[PDB]
């Protein structure tokens, strides 16, 4: 049991490191695709002035 | 900001809690029967010499 | 200085009794214009309302039988035109408390304060 | 789980403040459009009106 | 992760002087547009007012 349990810490830690990477991923999309938005709609903005 | 991004640490913790508990369960469905089982007998043959 | 220097300019700029009558004369006729003229308009309001009535009385007359509902439409002018008189009469008390309140909120401020040595 | 938890903390407070920096910088330049065309507009106004 | 801010600051950084280029441009070429337009205007109103 002492062992087994240390096996699904070892998992666990796995998976907890694995979901960050994912979150640190999606805040990653989130804000470029946020940034990606500063764009053509401005140089339109000249093309009807 | 994601809800669910921005609060690794309380659901890891959550998930850290429920761990220890169901290994305490498995660990704990196993032991310290003997003794009760040992201390009756110790008891019965008490009120029997 | 280009633009975007006045940008950051802009940014700090963001961060940190002869003359008193005639601007006593100008505030209270403000006040007084404001009032009576509230006080003509609900004269007009007034007179509408009679007229609004007088046509339907006489609409009546022109029909030889009474209509019931241009009874209740009688009615319902009559109620206006009395809650409009007796919302004017509470106007004209209102409107000399306010001339006097607003007279009593200009005079004892400073930017009129030497009125009381006259 | 503490450890792994407080150097994610700290890569979120440093991406939070990186990205917090860049949205108050860049946003200084359509203003600047803006007050171009409606300046290049009145200008252009004015003359007419005068003719 | 620093090597990949600094990395999104230099894109963001061409981005950004990429546009400014391009307003530049853009209105220089509208601001010689308007030349043309006023000096052939000039010409059209001389002419035609000794014409007239």
């Amino acid at each position: 049991q002492f062992y087994k349990i240390r096996d699904a810490n070892m998992q666990e830690l796995e998976d907890i490191e694995r979901h960050f990477e994912q979150e640190r991923s999606n805040l990653l999309n989130e804000f470029k695709a946020k940034i990606q938005a500063t764009f053509k709609k401005h140089l339109d903005l000249e093309e009807q002035y | 900001m994601n809800p669910s991004q921005t609060q690794k640490g309380k659901i890891q913790i959550q998930v850290s809690r429920g761990s220890i508990d169901l290994l305490v369960r498995t660990m704990y469905e196993d032991i310290n029967n003997i003794k009760l089982k040992n201390e009756r007998f110790q008891k019965k043959k008490r009120a029997e010499d | 200085k280009t633009l975007y220097d006045k940008a950051r300019d802009r940014f700090k700029e963001s961060s940190k009794a002869q003359v008193a009558m005639e601007i006593k004369n100008e505030v209270m006729q403000k006040l007084k214009e404001r009032l009576l003229s509230r006080a003509e308009i609900i004269q007009r309001r007034l007179e509408e309302q009679r007229q609004v009535l007088e046509q339907k009385e006489a609409q009546v007359a022109k029909r030889q039988e009474i209509d019931p509902k241009q009874e209740e439409e009688i009615r319902d002018i009559n109620f206006k035109i009395d809650i409009l008189e007796q919302r004017a009469l509470r106007f004209e008390s209102m409107a000399l408390q306010k001339y006097e309140e607003m007279d009593n909120r200009l005079n004892k401020d400073a930017r009129l304060a030497a009125l009381h040595r006259k | 789980v503490n450890i792994l938890e407080t150097e994610f903390d700290l890569e979120r407070e440093e991406m939070v403040k990186t990205h917090k920096t860049q949205l108050k910088e860049l946003e200084d330049m359509i203003e600047t459009v803006k007050e171009e065309d409606k300046k290049k507009t009145e200008e252009a106004q004015n003359e007419f009106s005068q003719f | 992760k620093e090597q990949e801010i600094s990395q999104q600051d230099y894109l963001f950084a061409l981005k950004s002087e990429h546009d400014k280029q391009m307003t530049l441009m853009r209105q220089d070429y509208e601001r010689q547009v308007n030349d043309i337009k006023r000096k052939y205007d000039l010409k059209m109103q001389n002419l035609t007012k000794e014409m007239e």
